[PDB]
């Protein structure tokens, strides 16, 4: 943990390394939902790759 | 190097055994990133024997803790050197003292 | 004896400096403590924390 | 102690893509039996007759069968569940862009003269499909460029 | 606390010390321009709601 | 109407320093000047840097080479402090070979014409062995900022250099008053430069005054994918006649619509039996597809 | 390519009132949000043309602590109201006005008399409140012409009671820098300027005329 002085009370400082990998199904769920991706493969596919 | 010390650092250096230390004294002879050759005066010389000393330095090597040892030579070719003088810093040292 | 070492070198013998702010320009307003010490690096790195 | 841990099998990762993919209770227990019915290279080792009577509903035919037969050999990794040699290569085919060079005489070698090439003829091959040397060396090497054994890249 | 302490203080005889000023938003202009000091005293038209 | 502060004087104190004057200025904007100055030099001028050595016969960075008294890493950090001014391009490979025992100093690189070492004292390396001898190639391009060579495949042997293009090492004003004819309250503003020696310093103060007019003129004029599969029509489909007719009968074009309809709906319709579902399902199997997608956002204006 | 530098794209405004403006600029290079802001915040709080009163005199009144019986404040109460008060002079840079009143209740800038080039800006601005029937006031302003703010301490007849005269239009200046990224870089700057005048003009011609005049200093170094 390090300091955030410009944060607000409410709010924490997320690396997005880790936050890709914590929030791996609902990124699935929302690339197959508008259309990016077809299968559960190309949207896991498309997450290894990061686009 | 600290540039504020106590004066402990060059007997942690050289008691530590992570430098090339010349066991006798003489010239360089040869110089090189990886080994050093040292010319023996002819009065530390065993008889029947070529007097010459060589150093071969670790390079770039894997330690207990994932690290790195590496030694780089600090003399020049054709200086005189002699017993107990650091010819190679290891890892943390610069010119025989520790470096941290 | 330091504050001869810092008088033979041409510097304040308190040890302390004015300082600007190099984002606007502006002087502090109290003098700083500024100097050379010597740091370590420990081997706690967070690529093999997090 | 150490108990040990959970390793994935191809099995494990058929099942996977079963679950989430929009099957109907029927279709899914379909798909339920056709993946059972897999081995470890990736062929299905039954006929589709033994699934219909393993369901144990007279309400289903033989055509949904193939169809949810279909959906599952387009899963990760392409040409798994195939019934023979022959329906894996038109698989693993049937996935490429158009643009490559030596598609079609690939698939006609393949969908039509096959045990000429097991054969090592390379004689009548050239005579029933009408095609010179220059070209056949390429759709061999074409050929010879699928995998046969896609179940193993969950070995 | 160290900050909000400091500015918070006041001095004898500070640069501005005896004015009058319209609100605070003249006080942060003078700081700001630097025609006054943080610590100097003055007078100022404060409006409080109860 | 202000006064304009015009460039006085430029004194060449050396090599890398200097002082440039601007006079006269009004009361205040000698401090206004000066730091914006200070930052933008300090923060975009552009200059050339080393990117890649390509050594004859080392394959990493984590070696040494027989008769050469630095490893390759110190080489490399030499390199890295390489002053070099091109004229031409923005881009250049400069070939260096050396032999004999002696100190390898940036003059021992082979003559371009559009290429200029300001230091060439420099030194590189040592040979310390007779029959030794080194033979390199430097790449040399231009830009600004500091690139560090991870955040930007090769053949093995050929090493990359974080790139500092940055010509200013440091910047200091000075505010004074000027003695003007006939007014007591202008200012002078002095600038003191230390550079590479890259770099001209009236080019310097004229690019970033530039810079600055060029980001402060936004404020003068201040006032307020769908996967290609989905966009094919139905026809592309090898459907037969009747299942065909009961899709254009329901109105659905393009296989993003037919996706979205699950069985039910489609079971529903009138003359559509299971058969023809089945039908329909298998085809669209054969393609990687199913019934009861959900797609936001359709359609995609036609 | 390697002059060329990233450009204020999405530009925000938002009128929190008639002289209280908010104005939002991104992306912006790294640090360059700190530059633009410290030098806009500089020209407008120290050097911008404007008129203000600069002394006045009182009949009655001869020292700053003297006394002006019927008048419900003191004379310092008077000179903090004066020096609240917004003027639009377009003739000379020297103006000289006169109020007098008598009465009961508040004198306030719309019993000044006309003046063809002063225009009042707001005339609900109270300078006094005049408590008795038989009370008067009567007294001479004057409004000049300068730049930035000059305290009255650094200026030291008779009656004459000096006025620290804010020339500048602007009443509170702030900005703030924060984070902002495109698709490819994520260290960018977005710059907030929060400011408010004293309704002789608008927000964003202040900003404009700061603007320019930095923008007019550099014309002999710019390519």
């Amino acid at each position: 943990i390090t300091v955030g002085p410009y944060l607000r009370l409410h709010q924490c400082g997320l690396p997005k390394k880790m936050a890709l990998e914590l929030f791996k199904p609902f990124i699935y769920g929302k690339l197959e939902l508008r259309g990016l991706a077809t299968t559960i493969k190309a949207a896991k596919k498309m997450v290894e790759r990061e686009e | 190097k600290p540039l504020v010390g106590t004066g402990m650092e060059r007997a942690v250096a050289v008691d530590s055994g992570v430098t090339a230390v010349a066991k006798r004294g003489g010239v360089v002879q040869y110089v090189d990133a990886s080994r050093i050759v040292i010319k023996v005066n002819e009065d530390e010389m065993y008889p029947g024997e070529a007097g010459i000393d060589i150093y071969n330095l670790t390079k770039y090597t894997r330690s207990n803790q994932n690290t790195c040892i590496n030694q780089m030579p600090c003399v020049s070719l054709g200086e005189p050197v002699e017993r107990g003088d650091v010819l190679a810093d290891g890892p943390s040292t610069d010119l025989g003292e520790l470096a941290l | 004896e330091i504050k001869e070492l810092l008088k033979l070198g041409d510097l304040p013998t308190s040890g302390q400096i004015r300082l600007y702010d190099g984002r606007t320009g502006e002087q502090f307003e109290r003098p700083v403590t500024v100097g050379y010490m010597y740091m370590l690096k420990l081997n706690h790195l967070v690529d093999d924390k997090m | 102690v150490y108990q040990g841990e959970t390793t994935q099998t191809l099995q494990d990762y058929l099942m996977w893509q079963v679950e989430l993919t929009p099957f109907s209770d029927t279709d899914r227990a379909i798909a339920t039996s056709i993946v059972d019915a897999v081995d470890e290279t990736g062929y299905l080792t039954v006929p589709l007759e033994d699934i219909l009577e393993s369901i144990g509903d007279e309400e289903i035919d033989i055509d949904e069968v193939e169809a949810v037969l279909k959906r599952i050999q387009r899963f990760d990794p392409v040409g798994v569940a195939a019934k023979d040699l022959r329906d894996c290569l038109l698989i693993q085919l049937s996935q490429f862009d158009k643009t490559t060079p030596w598609l079609e005489e690939a698939r006609l070698i393949i969908s039509d003269h096959l045990d000429l090439l097991a054969n090592h003829d390379f004689r009548t091959l050239m005579r029933v499909t009408r095609l010179k040397e220059d070209v056949l060396k390429e759709a061999v090497n074409l050929i010879q460029s699928l995998d046969p054994r896609p179940g193993q890249s969950i070995q | 606390v160290l900050g909000l302490y400091y500015m918070t203080r006041d001095c004898v005889n500070a640069k501005g010390e005896g004015m009058v000023l319209t609100g605070p938003k003249e006080a942060e202009r003078l700081y700001r321009s630097g025609l006054a000091s943080l610590h100097a005293r003055v007078k100022v038209r404060i409006t409080e709601y109860e | 109407e202000f006064l304009k502060p015009r460039l006085v004087d430029i004194e060449q104190v050396s090599s890398t320093h200097a002082k440039v004057t601007l006079e006269p200025l009004e009361r205040g904007f000698g401090h206004t000047l000066g730091n914006a100055l200070r930052r933008i030099l300090l923060s975009s001028m552009p200059g050339c840097a080393v990117t890649e050595v390509e050594i004859d016969g080392v394959l990493h960075e984590y070696s040494t080479k027989e008769g050469v008294q630095e490893d390759i890493l110190e080489i490399l950090l030499n390199l890295k402090g390489l002053a070099v001014r091109v004229q031409g391009k923005d881009e250049v490979i400069l070939t260096l070979n050396k032999s004999g025992i002696g100190p390898v100093t940036a003059a021992d690189i082979t003559h371009d014409g559009d290429v200029e070492i300001v230091k060439p004292q420099h030194v590189i390396c040592h040979l310390t062995d007779e029959n030794a001898s080194i033979s390199m190639r430097i790449k040399v391009q231009r830009g600004r900022g500091y690139v560090p060579a991870s955040t930007r495949e090769r053949p093995i042997g050929r090493l990359l250099v974080d790139a500092c293009y940055s010509p200013v090492e440091r910047i200091a004003y000075n505010v004074e008053a000027a003695r003007v004819e006939q007014r007591t309250d202008l200012d002078k503003l002095v600038i003191e430069m230390e550079t590479n020696g890259t770099i001209d310093p009236e080019e310097a103060i004229r690019r970033a005054a530039t810079i600055l007019a060029e980001q402060l003129e936004a404020f003068v004029d201040l006032r307020d994918e769908f996967d290609p599969i989905l966009l094919r029509p139905v026809d592309d489909l090898e459907l037969t006649v009747r299942s065909a007719n009961c899709l254009k009968a329901e109105a659905i074009h393009y296989i993003g619509d037919l996706v979205q309809r699950t069985e039910v709906e489609l079971l529903k319709t009138p003359n559509l039996g299971k058969k023809s579902l089945t039908e329909i399902k298998d085809v669209l199997a054969s393609r990687g597809l199913s019934l009861g997608m959900r797609l936001e956002n359709w359609p995609p204006a036609s």
